[PDB]
């Protein structure tokens, strides 16, 4: 009844550290529901053109990407500001059709390093990510179950 | 003996009053280092694959 | 700094409004007078200089277009650590009082008045500073009304005192953004500084453009006791070591009042630098030691003399720790009585 | 009563639900004044009930004053119409006239 | 014992506490004798006070010097005022403080009219000049914000909070206060911002990223030269300007990547190669 | 009256000891703080050969006539200060601390009494 979505949802996916908590990428804005709640925990804004694909970091829980089909990628950390885009960035002026990032590791690429995007024009491009935003920040873990769980009472 | 001993501690009386002023050799905030500092987050393509 | 007594930090500003110059901050360790410990270059005057309780390294700087800087002591490129911006809702005008919140619960707060009147509350973040309005001046006017000076009483967060350039002090609570706790209406002129007395709550001194210093009790709606110096009062401070004790600098001329030793007349009157204005005060808490600061930016200090001191009428008499704390509280108590019975 | 069930855990969590909580108490405490009821029991004769109501007036609006500053920062926190309407639904019944 | 009291006293607000203990018993001469004595010697030292700060008067902290100065003035009027209302010989002291007064609000009320038609003028012509403007020396665009008309809408603030009547000319330009002072932030953020995105691009991608920048330039310089300062829809503008540094900072972003990642680490590991 | 010398020494803060010596290198008097005969007989012998090397060379190696040095002060690591000063045939070294050594040496004090309070009040214990 009121998580339909505008258009056709595109990628479901749940963080690997909480499997409770999964976010579907549909439409304009990408959305988080708990297990047991028919309607979405947490509707974060909205964004231009449509979200091909949203995937959950695997290292950190809190910080979750979405490559918007305006050839931009914005990264959403919710471990400093929930109400704001941590950081955007445009990967290439052709639309981004789907985005995967790497698990486990091996050499020197660590969990969330090496994030693959797949552009319209059919060029895929590996994006190096920053240290801080791969890396478990301190209590990270702690403070987004606090706050998953304390949206889910209000819920 | 007797006179020399006051006079020399005397002395040495006036030298430990001078070092105990200021410490002198204190470095402020010795060792410690910038501890948080702003990072701005970065994004460095690494490779492009194209058909 | 509240870590370390020797190491004190004077900011350059320019005064008048019509001249403006780029303003250098210089931290003057004890240890060496000749040039300044640490020299820090700025676009504007810097307005204000504050350092946090719980770290020495972390420095609040205010300038000029309400620019607001953290400086960190440790850091060898000596860069502003972080900034305001228009995106960042940097206040107008000039932020003439900057204070730190000791609370370290939430991160670090900053407390910055500006010259157009919005208190903003800002939170250090990670490459980014979010600013929270505490409160608005806010009446038959055009605009808001302009606030010189701020305080926070230290035995209630909530409470804090900010001084306005019409000239009427408000007492402001941080949990009501849109009301005024209450308001005093004895100054004439615009108030420099307000600040609450050492070791007692709901009292502080004030000094104002015209040439008055009115000590007030939060309860009362009017200044307790007002002093006249002929000479415009630039700024009044207490005495971290006894209550009751405060220094006003007056056109080239310093003077301590301490109201257990006289009622009005000042104990002690100086001249530490002819030849300048003393734009500032400030005082010590570890030692009795006044740091006074010419219009020239000569930052000269002047040791207080042994003849002032709480528990005065019996040396070593009834061995109170507690009356250190609490007599000084209780002494204020019986003056503020007094005062009530003369009016 | 229905504030201190709410649990909106929108944009920043813990510190507004602290705020909200103290306030809850805040209304308790006034209770335990005004609940405790020594003499009083709402005798048309006694005045010292009315006296307690101004008091007891003055605290309500104290907490209303609170409850809408944290209002207003959580509205303005959330960013979309969206998120601000869902506030709104759990504060429905808050409002204090 | 009375003696030892009136010295104390000779503080208005104290004397008065004290005489309420006195009421109830030549002592009633002598006490309005010496309220009226000491209220013409607070009128002497404020008068002398008055010329002393008549040149340069203090004036409030973060204050204009017309508005200040006025501010001042009023002040030291008002204080007249109370201790000549408390003293309600006499008629002389009355008399002298009277004059000083008069001197006071007509010096000071010519003195006020001609500030405000010297600024209004002068605020004018800076409120409506483009939008922004760049050295020729510096080559970079400043925010074209004016201090006068910052400083006349601070001082225009200041007589609202004495209560003094503004002209309504002055009015319509502090009800708007509030809007200029969001579209002046937002500028200078834009410009500090556009700073910030030029220093990320590195100097090899310069040259080639040189028309993009130029881009910026272009999008931005109708708006600048032909907003007029108050134009119907600025902050429209600001919003156009904050989607292109966006546009720039997505496919700059993506270059710097592209080159301080992939590009970098295969030819740093071909160096640290060795291969024998 | 010379004794009184000695608790003046120990009176002035950032004071642990004071060390006298002959011109044969015999130590007169020595603080209980710091080891008694066996520290000045070693504290002795290496101040008499800086003291006459020092003296020797500021008159020779410094080519300087009639130049006689009269305070010898050595700060080395944590808050040790060696201040050496010469009356007629009689020279002495004292050592003083900074206020951080100070502050330490109290609070090992401190500690120290506390231990002694515990000892005694198991001592009780036991005897009950």
């Amino acid at each position: 009844d009121q998580g339909r979505h505008l258009g056709p949802v595109y990628s479901i996916n749940r963080s690997n550290q909480n499997p409770k908590y999964f976010l579907s990428v549909g439409d304009w804005s990408c959305k988080i529901w708990v297990e047991d709640l028919k309607t979405p925990i947490i509707r974060t804004k909205y964004h231009g053109s449509y979200l091909s694909d949203g995937c959950w970091s695997p290292t950190r829980s809190g910080a979750f990407f979405l490559v918007r089909r305006d050839g931009w990628m914005d990264v959403w950390d919710y471990y400093y500001r929930q109400n704001e885009i941590a950081f955007s960035h445009k990967v290439s002026d052709s639309p981004l059709t789907c985005i995967k990032i790497n698990q486990t590791g091996g050499a020197y690429h660590n969990s969330g390093k090496l994030c693959a995007i797949g552009d319209q024009d059919g060029t895929v491009t590996i994006l190096e990510l920053c240290d801080s935003l791969y890396t478990m920040q301190p209590k990270e873990k702690d403070i987004i179950n606090e706050m998953f769980e304390r949206e889910y009472r209000k819920e | 003996f007797p006179q020399a001993v006051k006079d020399l501690k005397e002395g040495v009386e006036k030298c430990i009053y001078q070092n105990n002023q200021i410490d002198l050799l204190e470095e402020y905030f010795e060792g410690e280092t910038s501890e948080h500092v702003v990072e701005n987050l970065s994004s460095k393509t690494l490779m492009l694959f194209k058909d | 700094n509240p870590l370390y007594p020797d190491l004190f930090a004077v900011s350059l500003g320019s005064y008048d409004f019509t001249k403006q110059r780029m303003g250098l901050i210089c931290l003057y360790s004890l240890k060496n007078t000749t040039h300044p410990e640490y020299a820090f270059n700025c676009e504007a005057g810097v307005m204000c200089l504050d350092f946090h309780p719980k770290s020495a390294a972390l420095l609040a700087v205010g300038l000029y277009d309400g620019t607001v800087l953290v400086y960190d002591i440790r850091n060898k490129h000596k860069k502003p650590i972080y900034q305001s911006t228009v995106r960042n809702q940097k206040h107008t005008d000039p932020v003439w009082q900057v204070k730190w919140n000791p609370d370290t619960s939430k991160n670090y707060n900053f407390y910055s008045i500006s010259s157009d009147g919005r208190v903003m509350n800002w939170i250090l973040m990670k490459n980014k500073l979010e600013p929270e309005e505490v409160i608005l001046l806010r009446s038959t006017l055009i605009g808001l009304a302009c606030g010189l000076c701020f305080d926070f009483n230290k035995f209630e967060p909530h409470i804090f005192l900010v001084g306005t350039e019409e000239g009427k002090i408000h007492k402001c609570s941080r949990a009501y953004s849109g009301q005024y706790q209450e308001t005093y209406n004895g100054h004439l002129l615009a108030v420099y500084k307000v600040k609450w007395n050492n070791f007692h709550p709901r009292t502080f001194i004030s000094a104002s453009a015209d040439w008055t210093v009115r000590i007030w009790d939060s309860k009362y709606t009017s200044q307790i006791i007002c002093f006249d110096l002929s000479m415009m009062v630039v700024d009044a401070v207490w005495a971290p070591y006894s209550s009751t004790v405060f220094a006003c600098a007056t056109m080239d001329k310093v003077q301590v009042y301490d109201l257990n030793v006289d009622k009005l007349n000042k104990l002690a009157e100086q001249k530490i630098v002819k030849q300048p204005k003393l734009t500032n005060l400030s005082f010590n808490y570890k030692d009795p030691i006044l740091l006074v600061g010419d219009s020239h930016g000569g930052v000269t200090l002047v040791k207080l003399s042994p003849n002032l001191c709480k528990s005065g009428p019996e040396i070593k008499q009834t061995e109170d720790k507690k009356a250190m704390e609490e007599f000084k509280n209780v002494k204020i108590e019986d003056y503020e009585r007094e005062k009530m019975e003369n009016l | 009563n229905k504030l201190e069930k709410i649990e909106l855990g929108g944009t920043k969590g813990k510190t507004l639900t602290e705020s909200i909580a103290q306030i809850f108490k805040e209304f308790e405490e006034a209770v335990q004044a005004f609940t405790s009821v020594s003499y009083d029991i709402m005798n048309i004769a006694e005045k010292k009930f009315d006296d307690d109501f101004y008091e007891f007036r003055s605290k309500i609006k104290e907490l209303e004053r609170r409850l809408a500053s944290v209002i207003t920062q959580g509205f303005d926190d959330y960013d979309t119409i969206y998120g601000r309407f869902k506030l709104l639904d759990n504060f429905e019944g808050l409002l204090t006239r | 014992f009375i003696d030892n009291n009136f010295n104390r006293f000779r503080y208005s607000l104290k004397l008065l506490h004290k005489f309420q203990s006195t009421i109830k018993r030549h002592n009633l001469t002598s006490r309005y004798n010496a309220i009226l004595h000491n209220y013409a010697t607070e009128l002497d030292t404020i008068q002398r006070v008055f010329q002393d700060q008549k040149s340069n008067p203090p004036l409030v902290r973060n204050m204009p010097p017309e508005a200040g100065k006025i501010i001042w003035a009023r002040h030291l009027f008002q204080k007249i005022t109370g201790p000549i209302n408390i003293f309600p010989t006499e008629i002389r002291r009355y008399y002298g403080s009277y004059n000083t007064l008069g001197k006071q609000l007509t010096i000071y009320e010519m003195w006020f009219y001609q500030d405000w038609v010297n600024k209004i003028e002068q605020s004018k012509a800076a409120l409506q000049a483009t939008l922004i403007v760049r050295h020729d020396e510096n080559k970079k665009l400043y925010v074209n914000f004016d201090l006068e008309i910052m400083q006349l809408i601070r001082e225009a603030k200041c007589l609202d909070r004495q209560g003094i009547e503004i002209p309504e000319s002055a009015r319509i330009i502090l009800l708007q206060e509030d809007k200029f002072k969001t579209y002046y932030n937002e500028l200078l953020y834009a410009l500090k911002e556009y700073e910030r995105i030029n220093s990320k691009i590195k100097p090899i991608c310069k040259n080639l990223l040189l028309p993009h920048i130029e881009d910026l330039d272009l999008k931005l310089r109708p708006g600048m030269v032909t907003l007029t300062w108050t134009s119907m829809n600025i902050e429209s503008y600001l919003y156009y300007v904050h989607q292109g540094l966006k546009k720039l900072e997505q496919l700059i972003i993506n270059v710097n990547d592209i080159i301080e990642n992939r590009i970098e680490n295969n030819l740093k590991t071909v160096s640290k190669v060795v291969l024998v | 009256n010379a004794d009184d010398q000695l608790k003046q020494l120990s009176a002035l803060e950032g004071a642990n000891g004071y060390v006298i010596f002959n011109e044969s290198g015999i130590p007169l008097k020595r603080h209980e703080k710091s080891i008694s005969h066996e520290k000045a007989v070693h504290i002795a012998a290496l101040v008499s050969d800086l003291w006459n090397v020092s003296k020797k060379v500021i008159q020779r190696d410094l080519k300087t006539p009639e130049n006689d040095i009269e305070v010898i002060r050595l700060r080395t690591k944590h808050s040790y200060e060696y201040i050496i000063t010469q009356s007629g045939d009689f020279t002495m070294l004292a050592i003083q601390l900074c206020g951080k050594a100070i502050e330490e040496a109290k609070k090992a004090a401190a500690a120290a009494a506390a231990a002694a309070v515990v000892q005694e009040e198991n001592k009780e214990k036991e005897k009950k």
